[PDB]
RNA sequence: CGAGCUGGAGAUACGCUUUGACUCGGGGAUGUCCGAAUGGGGAAACCCACCUCGUAAGAGGUAUCCGCAAGGAUGGGAACUCAGGGAACUGAAACAUCUCAGUACCUGAAGGAGAAGAAAGAGAAUUCGAUUCCGUUAGUAGCGGCGAGCGAACCCGGAUCAGCCCAAUCAAGCCGAAGUGGCUGGAAAGCUACACCUCAGAAGGUGAGAGUCCUGUAGGCGAACGAGAGGUCGUUGUUCGUGAAACGAUGACUGAAUCCGCGCGGACCACCGCGCAAGGCUAAAUACUCCCAGUGACCGAUAGCGCAUAGUACCGUGAGGGAAAGGUGAAAAGAACCCCGGGAGGGGAGUGAAAGAGAACCUGAAACCGUGGACUUACAAGCAGUCAUGGCACCUUAUGCGUGUUAUGGCGUGCCUAUUGAAGCAUGAGCCGGCGACUUAGACCUGACGUGCGAGCUUAAGUUGAAAAACGGAGGCGGAGC
RNA sequence: GUAGGGGAGCGUUCAGUCCGCGGAGAAGCCAUACCGGAAGGAGUGGUGGAGCCGACUGAAGUGCGGAUGCCGGCAUGAGU
């Protein structure tokens, strides 16, 4: 017997044209360049998650200095504080703390600034 | 294409015959047989009636209105009816005519 | 009424290990089988020889095979199967079937007992271990 | 260990094979039975050779894109099928003892279910079928099962013809397939069904 | 045969038919001109004659090769058959003997088959008993720049089965069993309730799915009158390539015996054994498929034949080459009439279940071209995405969930191929759709898995049954090696 | 992790078997935010208008982005 293409390839396509959103022009329209548009967005995508966790550490350790220096310290400075005050383990939250509740924020500094001088 | 030859270009009727109509629209109804048409399984009895409009210009006055004409079957009409509804056929023989062989059933009369 | 799976001609399975699936060359896309270059779509480069060792080795011969003899073992007769008759036909009928050549009887079976060999030929030590267990060993004109 | 039903009740007879059947023997045997009886018509012409067209083209160079040679390859619109099929059998011979082996074990699975001895339809007079039905009524054999007849009676067999019932079989020329297909047996003429070897 | 018919033809008019039309089966009778072509010519289908019979019309004859004459031959056939003649690409990883291969092709003769055939044989048992074919022996024996590679036969199993003569039933066709009401539906054949037939539940059709409605099927009938010699030189055939080369075969030269005779047995001799050439026929088993029927883990419109029909259109001086194209509806009920327009085309009305079927008539993807709406864009540097956040919009796997879109930030060198090294200014590609590449074979070899028997295992050709498999032990493999 | 070797599977046509579905709407087509580890699979809705899914087993003309690939349709250059 024979056995055609048929049904298979057409759906094959479709769903790969419809990965293919807001893609400009033939990257929305056109198979071969829609698909091709895919192999790269894969690269960018496994690539993206590992990389947005290295961005937000950055946003978060910019807001963090940017308050420790608003209480005449540094990033630097007042992580050794409370690294050096081993009670004191935020870490991860920290960062919202200087940015909403700078009444609490100015307690850490004041404790961080103990622990070290 | 094809074409009646399903059957055998034979009939089960004849261009005098009363039928009754059985399957479809216009169920039941019975009539007389006025063209049989083997080949194409045809039926013209007095049945299935059609209003057929007529392209006219030149042909004889440009009046050319609605008709009023009946519109042929097939053996969606079951042939030869007595004991008021449709039948089969089993019993010849001959009548005063020998060359001849009629037709009947359940029943003897067609 | 429920939907019912049923045994029978359905319920016929494989025999695992029975048939695996053959090789479809697709298994991810980056097959581009067979090598790459120089193993092509032609019709064999051969697989023998004519200097790849064959040639450059030795011999003028000489072939014959003239008459070679059926192997009928001692241990056949002797151990088991009780003296049912050698002759021609018997043999046969109990296991040594082979037409077109003659017999011949070899000395390896060791559980002595009276026998009567009919074979085409036999060794020295097969005819002087017959006797020695009692039995003639009857060899034609 | 079975017994009969008109004619006499003896039976009992056969050393049925162990354990409770093996389905991949009887899969063995289906799969032989029906590469058999496929025919081997194939309708392609696989050949560059065998389709009709002539053989040289528009010239190796410089007609600027293209390099072909005829219209007839399997890369060309009406072209040949290279690797189509061509006609070929698929008909092979499964060892005797395994064939043999097969309808006993599927004689055996009849007998862990629904089996059937007959000795004569006298039960029957002439072909008549209305009265195979109630002859077959008396037996259990109401049409909520598929059955297989195995009769030598001529006359027996002349009465089936009908549905989800029967498919009639003669001179003990049975089948793996026939029997598996079907879900009683009707073992009937104890020609076969008995003495061999 | 028994009522319709008047070809496809979708088309009106004239008519024909139970004093049996039409169609089907079987004979006849007419059969222009060309073509073997045949009176002569000729650039086929046209010119031009003569002779006999005849009232003109018109009819008959006029070709060569066989034979007394009756009567035969020319020419055409898809493939198959034998014959005369006979390549090269290719393999040999170069090439020259060798291979491809006595293949392809040309030519001759013929038939439904042909060929071959009645032992101066095979051959090593003082077995066999015409030929062809199939299995097998057996990739054995052997041939071989002893290389590539080529490759028998006897025995055995099997299909079929003969030896004779001379010279001195199937087509035309007819008969053929048995269902009715309600329901859903445009439409019943489906559903439902009770019913029957079955030697017939194969199949097609009928508004949808059919045992019982039509055609049929199982079964039966059925036709007037219809088919069924040795030698030397040169060479060669088969495993036969100059080899130790026998034997057949024959172009050139020679040239015997006649049964106490001749030929053969692989130089050659003797012995042992097999057989009678120099005359002819001979069915069956075998092969092929233009044609016909049946069937299919064959195709279903780029498939399948080149063609759903066309060897056409088109191309070519010619030989030759050569397409693509399917689909209203159940039924034409093929849309009278109205409106814009010269028309084309549309909108209605009507038919229909549907016109979401309207004749560019089943479905109607995608590329591609548009109209409308949402969110957006005129300080911007860009493999066109990706992640994050904000703004706007929306709520039918869908309200914390997203979906669409959008601003800004970060990050970010198409794909494939080829390659030490590809975004590469290296290859390919306009886009989409479809078509498009690791197969099949062999009683082949070798291995993994699996099953059945197991010191044993197994059948091939065939034969008989085939809604199906059984038989068949010829042979093959273990079984002892050197 | 490239050549390559090994393993488990998804999908298509045909087939045998079983379970079914369908003019109160089959295949195909269209939309989608659902499921599965992937090939993929389902629900709902829309079109269509007469056929078809699921499970086991069998067989293949069984999976396409490439070949200056073949056939066909349509773009660009350009209202030049
Ligand atoms: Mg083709
Ligand atoms: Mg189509
Ligand atoms: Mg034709
Ligand atoms: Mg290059
Ligand atoms: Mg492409």
């Amino acid at each position: 017997p024979r056995a055609k293409t048929g049904i298979v390839r057409r759906r094959r396509h479709k769903k790969v044209l419809k990965r293919a959103k807001g893609f400009w022009g033939s990257r929305s329209k056109q198979y071969r360049n829609a698909f091709q548009t895919l192999l790269n967005a894969a690269t960018y995508e496994y690539r993206d998650r590992r990389n947005k966790k290295r961005d937000f550490r950055r946003l978060w350790i910019q807001r963090i200095n940017a308050g420790a220096r608003l209480h005449g310290m540094n990033y630097s400075t007042f992580i050794n504080g409370l690294k050096r005050a081993n009670i004191d383990l935020n870490r991860k939250v920290l960062a919202d703390i200087a940015a909403r509740e700078p009444e609490a924020f100015k307690a850490l500094v004041d404790a961080s600034r103990n622990a070290r001088q | 294409p094809s074409a009646g030859s399903h059957h055998n270009d034979k009939l089960h009727f004849k261009k005098g015959d009363t039928v009754i109509v059985l399957s479809g629209k216009h169920k039941g109804q019975t009539g007389k047989v006025l063209l049989a048409l083997p080949r194409d399984q045809k039926v013209v009895v007095e049945g299935v009636n059609v209003i057929t409009k007529n392209v006219k210009p030149s042909m004889t006055n440009p009046q050319g209105g609605q008709e009023q004409r009946e519109l042929a079957l097939h053996a969606s009409k079951v042939a030869l009816v007595d004991p008021e509804t449709g039948k089969a056929t089993r019993v010849r023989k001959q009548i005063v005519d020998g060359k001849k062989v009629r037709v009947a059933v359940a029943s003897g009369k067609t | 009424h429920d939907l019912k799976p049923t045994p029978g001609s359905r319920k016929d399975r494989k025999r695992v290990g029975r048939g695996p699936g053959g090789t479809d060359k697709t298994a991810g896309r980056g097959h581009k089988g067979q090598k790459s270059r120089s193993g092509a779509g032609k019709g064999a480069f051969f697989e023998g020889g004519r200097s790849r060792l064959i040639a450059r080795l030795p011999k003028r011969g000489f072939n014959n095979v003239g008459t070679t003899y059926e192997v009928v073992k001692l241990s056949q007769l002797q151990d088991l199967e009780d003296t049912t008759f050698d002759r021609d036909t018997l043999e046969a009928y109990r296991l040594v079937r082979r037409k077109n050549r003659p017999v011949k009887l070899l000395a390896s079976g060791e559980i002595s007992r009276a026998v009567t060999v009919h074979v085409d030929a036999a060794s020295a030590a097969a005819i002087k271990a017959v006797e020695a267990a009692g039995g003639r060993v009857v060899l034609p004109e | 260990a079975q017994i009969n039903v008109i004619g006499q009740n003896g039976g009992r007879t056969i050393e049925l094979p162990l354990p409770e059947v093996n389905s991949g023997v009887l899969h063995e045997v289906v799969t032989w039975q029906l590469a058999s009886r496929r025919r081997g018509t194939a309708s392609t012409r696989t050949r560059a050779q065998v389709s009709k067209t002539g053989r040289k083209m528009y010239g190796q160079k410089g007609t600027g894109n293209a390099r072909h040679g005829d219209r007839s390859v399997p890369t060309f619109v009406g072209g040949g099928v290279a690797f189509g099929p061509k006609p070929r059998s698929y008909d092979y011979t499964l060892p005797r003892q395994v064939r043999q082996l097969g309808l006993a074990m599927a004689i055996a699975s009849r007998q862990e279910g629904g089996k059937l001895v007959a000795v004569d339809g006298f039960d029957i007079a002439d072909a008549k079928t209305k009265n195979f039905i109630s002859w077959a009524k008396q037996n259990g054999l109401d049409g909520t099962e598929k059955v297989l007849l195995v009769t030598d009676d001529e006359n027996t067999r002349r009465a089936a013809r009908n549905v989800s019932w029967v498919s009639v079989l003669p001179v003990a020329g049975v089948n793996v397939y026939d029997i598996l297909r079907h879900d009683r047996l009707v073992i009937d003429a104890a020609a076969l069904e008995i003495v061999e070897e």
